[PDB]
RNA sequence: CGCGACCUCAGAUCAGACGUGGCGACCCGCUGAAUUUAAGCAUAUUAGUCAGCGGAGGAAAAGAAACUAACCAGGAUUCCCUCAGUAACGGCGAGUGAACAGGGAAGAGCCCAGCGCCGAAUCCCCGCCCCGCGGGGCGCGGGACAUGUGGCGUACGGAAG
RNA sequence: CCACCGGCCCGUCUCGCCCGCCGCGCCGGGGAGGUGGAGCACGAGCGCACGUGUUAGGACCCGAAAGAUGGUGAACUAUG
RNA sequence: UGUAGAAUAAGUGGGAGGCCCGGGCCGCCGGUGAAAUACCACUACUCUGAUCGUUUUUUCACUGACCCGGUGAGGCGGGGG
C-alpha cells in the first residue's frame, strides 16, 4: 500500500494497477483496490 | 499527460493563440500553423506517413501550380492560364541545373501530362525527386478544371522518417470555425491511418506563424 | 458508552498483556473528546471492584460534592493525554542498545576525541 | 461493543503495529515447550466466536508444529514401483497442519474433547496453533444443556474423525457441482455406492 | 529491606473425577503399493483398492445452501429405480465415468459468537436442614470462576425498542 | 420378395430468380441440378424363456523364474 | 567535420516576410549539393548539473532472531579504592 501510494501519486496507474494485479488475486479486487487508494491519497494530499 | 480531440477544446485553443499578446499584429496576413508530435512509432522498417489531405475551408494560397506536356489539356491550361511549357523549352531546362529550381521554387505544385514522365527525371532529374517535388502524373485529355480545383487544397502529409510534422491549415483572417475544421481534416488522417488509437498523440501544438505554442486539450 | 458519548472519564490499565484488547481505545477516546488516563497497575484496578483484573474503569455520573474535584482531574489529564496527542503518536518508543554496547561506542568516542584534540 | 476493535486490529495483520506483536510473540512462543496450557486465550474474540465461554472446564492448549510437505518415508529414494511413484521429495499429505495439530493436542490429552482451533503464529519453521477443549465430566458442562453434545459420547476424539472445522474443510463436503466427488458423507462412502453392482431378484 | 496485589508458573500418595487396553462384520480420518491389462511397456489401468496406522456407535457419516437451474422454476441430509454405460476423461488406445431435472421410501428443524438492552439478574465447590421409598434431587448461610465478559432477551425466514 | 427407374427429408457443392414483413436487414422462406447418409417410401417392436457363439470376470482344470506390502530370525555361520 | 557551400547541414514543415526604432539588420535572390538557414515549433542521442525520492549492488559496523563452544552457567561492563 506504501509502495503503492507512491507509485500512484507520481508516475503511472498503469503500472501501479499492474502492481496491485500481481499483488492481489484478480483485476476486479485491484480496481477496488486502486479506487481506494486513490481515494485515500486525494484526500490526504489535497487535503490542506 | 492527458489529450482529447474535442471540439470546443480545439476551438478555445484556436481564440487563445489568436488573442496571444494582444493581437501580434503585424502588416504580413498570419498563417496557422499546426504541429504533431507523434509515439511508439518505427517507421525505420515500415511506418512511414505519406498521403494526400485536402483542406476543406481554404489552403492560404491559391497554390502556383505548373503543368507540363502538350495537347487539347494544354489549351486548357492556357485556357485558365495555368502556366505551361512545352518541349523546347524543356530541352532548354536541360542545359542548366539551377533553372531547374528556377521554376521549383516560383511554382509551388507539379502536375504533368502521362506523355512526358519518361522525359522528366532526365531534364529535371537533381531537383524534384531529391526535394520531394516530383510531379504528378496526369490523364492524356484531362479536365482540368476539378484537378486544379483539388490540388488548390490539397496538401501533402509526409512525416518522412522524422518523429513530428507540422503543416499550415489556413490564415488568420479567415474564419475561426474554418481553421478548427482545417485541423479536424487534419487530425483525421491519423485517426484514419493508426489502427488502435489517437493516443500516438500526448500532445500536438497548435501556433499562429510565429505566437505562442498552445498544446492540445 | 465512549462511543454514545456518556462517559466523562475513561481509565486504562498498563499491563494488559493482549495489548490489542486495548490500542484502538487511545485513539478513541481522542476521537469521541472523552478524557482518558493511563494508570500502572491492572491488579490496582481489581482491588476497586472486588476482582483481580479489571482493564477499564468508567466515570460516566458524579455526586455533588465530587462534580469539583473531578473536573480538577480532567484538567490535567487534558494536559497531559489528549492536548498531547498529535505529539505522543509520532515518538517511537524503546530502540535502546545494551548499556555493555553503549559504553562500548562511548568509550570509543573518547577515543575519537583523543584522535580529534 | 469492544471485540468488533478487537477483530478488526486483528484483522489487518499485516500493519506495523499488529506485526510487533506477532513478532513479539512468535519468539516468545518459539522458546517455550511443543504442548503446553495456556492460562486464558491471545485471542479472546476470535477463540469466542469458535465456542470459548470463559468459565470452568474451557481449557487453552498452544501447539506447535513444523511446516514442510511432508517426504515419503521409504529409504535411500527407493521406491520400488513405476516411474509414477519415484517421487520422494515431494508429497504434500493432504490433511492440512491446523488438523495435525488438532491431533497432537487430543492424543497426548485423550481425556479431553476438542472442539476447535485457531492461528496464532509463524516465522520460518514453526507453526503455531491454540486449540480450545472442552472438559467432559465437569458439572459446568454436564449441566446447562446447550452444551451436552460433546458429552454424550459419540463425540470422543473427534480430531481423529475429522469432524472439526479444518477437519471438514479437509475431508471437502460442501454441496453443488463443484463437490460430485462425495456424493453422500465421504468420497469412500461414493465410491461404495457406485461401484457396488447392485443385483435384484428380478432382473 | 519487608509486606501486599496480580501475572507467568512448578510441586504434592493434596479433595473429587476422567483417558489408556480389547473386538473391528458395517462406519470415519490418513497412508498406500504391485501382480495383471494394454498381446511388448514407461502415462493410463489394476485403485485412491489388499496390506499399515489411528478412532467410533448401535448405527456411523451427512445435513438445514456461499445449492440446483435459466422457465410458468425448485428447496436440508440420507437410500432405491432411472439418468447411463450417456456428457466427459484417455499413448482420444486399452479402458475409465459422473450429476441436476423425474418417481418413490422418511419426513424436522435449530442454537451461539458479533451487534446492542438488562445494577453479574449466572455457574461451580463446601457446610446445615428439606423430603418419601428401589435411589438422589430444590431451597439457607461462606470459598471460588468470572468484567480480557456467566446468564436472559436474541439469528438473516429479519431482530430489538 | 428380387432387380431397376422415378419421388421426398437432412448435410454440403454448383446455377439461378421470386416471395414474405412483430419490422425492411451483412432478415427469413423458396426454386433446378450432382453428390455424402446407419433415411422415408403404411409402421414391428417390447417383455419373458430356451439354444448357440463372443467378450470381461479366478472362467475348462493344474502349472512357473518373478513383484509389492507387513512381519520373524545372528542357537550353525561372518565380524567386532 | 564524407564532398561542395562565406559558415561541425541531425531531421521535418510553414515560409515571404520577420526583428526593432521614413529607416537599418536577418531572410529571399546568387551559389552549393542530393538537403539551406531569418522568424517559428517538436522529435532525438551525446555528456555535464540537483533530490521529495527510488531500488538493488557494494562497503564497513551494531546485536536482539538464529547458530557455535564451556561451566556444578563462579567474579562480566562501567564507576569508586
Ligand atoms: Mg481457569
Ligand atoms: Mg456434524
Ligand atoms: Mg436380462
Ligand atoms: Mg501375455
Ligand atoms: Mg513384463
Ligand atoms: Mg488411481
Ligand atoms: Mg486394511
Ligand atoms: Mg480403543
Ligand atoms: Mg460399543
Ligand atoms: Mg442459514
Ligand atoms: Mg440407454
Ligand atoms: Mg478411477
Ligand atoms: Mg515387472
Ligand atoms: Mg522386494
Ligand atoms: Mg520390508
Ligand atoms: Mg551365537
Amino acid at each position: 500500500e506504501r509502495r503503492a501510494m507512491e507509485l500512484l501519486k507520481v508516475s503511472k496507474d498503469k503500472r501501479a494497477l499492474k502492481f496491485i494485479k500481481k499483488r492481489v488475486g484478480t483485476h476486479i479486487r485491484a480496481k477496488r483496490k486502486r479506487e481506494e487508494l486513490s481515494n485515500v491519497l486525494a484526500a490526504m494530499r489535497k487535503a490542506a | 499527460m492527458s489529450s482529447k480531440v474535442s471540439r470546443d477544446t480545439l476551438y478555445e485553443a484556436v481564440r487563445e493563440v489568436l488573442h496571444g499578446n494582444q493581437r501580434k499584429r503585424r502588416k504580413f496576413l498570419e498563417t496557422v500553423e499546426l504541429q504533431i508530435s507523434l509515439k511508439n512509432y518505427d517507421p525505420q522498417k515500415d511506418k512511414r506517413f505519406s498521403g494526400t489531405v485536402r483542406l476543406k475551408s481554404t489552403p492560404r494560397p491559391k497554390f502556383s501550380v505548373c503543368v507540363l506536356g502538350d495537347q487539347q489539356h494544354c489549351d486548357e491550361a492556357k485556357a485558365v492560364d495555368i502556366p505551361h511549357m512545352d518541349i523546347e523549352a524543356l530541352k532548354k531546362l536541360n542545359k542548366n541545373k539551377k533553372l531547374v529550381k528556377k521554376l521549383a521554387k516560383k511554382y509551388d505544385a507539379f502536375l504533368a501530362s502521362e506523355s512526358l514522365i519518361k522525359q522528366i527525371p532526365r531534364i529535371l532529374g537533381p531537383g524534384l525527386n531529391k526535394a520531394g517535388k516530383f510531379p504528378s502524373l496526369l490523364t492524356h485529355n484531362e479536365n482540368m478544371v476539378a484537378k486544379v480545383d483539388e490540388v488548390k487544397s490539397t496538401i501533402k502529409f509526409q512525416m518522412k522518417k522524422v518523429l513530428c510534422l507540422a503543416v499550415a491549415v489556413g490564415h488568420v483572417k479567415m474564419t475561426d470555425d474554418e481553421l478548427v475544421y482545417n485541423i479536424h481534416l487534419a487530425v483525421n488522417f491519423l485517426v484514419s491511418l493508426l489502427k488502435k488509437n489517437w493516443q500516438n498523440v500526448r500532445a500536438l501544438y497548435i501556433k499562429s506563424t510565429m505566437g505562442k505554442p498552445q498544446r492540445l486539450y | 458508552l465512549v462511543e454514545n458519548k456518556k462517559a466523562q472519564l475513561v481509565v486504562i490499565a498498563h499491563d494488559v498483556d493482549p495489548i490489542e484488547l486495548v490500542v484502538f481505545l487511545p485513539a478513541l477516546c481522542r476521537k469521541m473528546g472523552v478524557p482518558y488516563c493511563i494508570i500502572k497497575g491492572k491488579a490496582r484496578l481489581g482491588r476497586l471492584v472486588h476482582r483481580k483484573t479489571c482493564t477499564t474503569v468508567a466515570f460516566t455520573q458524579v455526586n455533588s460534592e465530587d462534580k469539583g474535584a473531578l473536573a480538577k482531574l480532567v484538567e490535567a489529564i487534558r494536559t497531559n493525554y489528549n492536548d498531547r496527542y498529535d505529539e505522543i503518536r509520532r515518538h517511537w518508543g524503546g530502540n535502546v542498545l545494551g548499556p555493555k554496547s553503549v559504553a562500548r561506542i562511548a568509550k570509543l568516542e573518547k577515543a575519537k576525541a583523543k584522535e580529534l584534540a | 461493543g469492544a471485540y468488533k476493535y478487537i477483530q478488526e486490529l486483528w484483522r489487518k495483520k499485516q500493519s506495523d503495529v499488529m506485526r510487533f506483536l506477532l513478532r513479539v510473540r512468535c519468539w516468545q512462543y518459539r522458546q517455550l515447550s511443543a504442548l503446553h496450557r495456556a492460562p486464558r486465550p491471545t485471542r479472546p474474540d476470535k477463540a469466542r466466536r469458535l465456542g470459548y465461554k470463559a468459565k470452568q472446564g474451557y481449557v487453552i492448549y498452544r501447539i506447535r508444529v513444523r511446516r514442510g510437505g511432508r517426504k515419503r518415508p521409504v529409504p535411500k529414494g527407493a521406491t520400488y514401483g513405476k516411474p509414477v511413484h519415484h517421487g520422494v521429495n515431494q508429497l504434500k499429505f493432504a490433511r492440512s497442519l491446523q488438523s495435525v495439530a488438532e491431533e497432537r493436542a487430543g492424543r497426548h490429552c485423550g481425556a479431553l474433547r476438542v472442539l476447535n482451533s485457531y492461528w496464532v503464529g509463524e516465522d520460518s519453521t514453526y507453526k503455531f496453533f491454540e486449540v480450545i477443549l472442552i472438559d467432559p465430566f465437569h458439572k459446568a458442562i454436564r449441566r446447562n444443556p446447550d452444551t451436552q453434545w460433546i458429552t454424550k459420547p459419540v463425540h470422543k476424539h473427534r480430531e481423529m474423525r475429522g469432524l472439526t472445522s479444518a477437519g471438514r474443510k479437509s475431508r471437502g463436503l460442501g454441496k453443488g457441482h463443484k463437490f460430485h466427488h462425495t456424493i453422500g458423507g465421504s468420497r469412500r462412502a461414493a465410491w461404495r455406492r457406485r461401484n457396488t453392482l447392485q443385483l435384484h431378484r428380478y432382473r
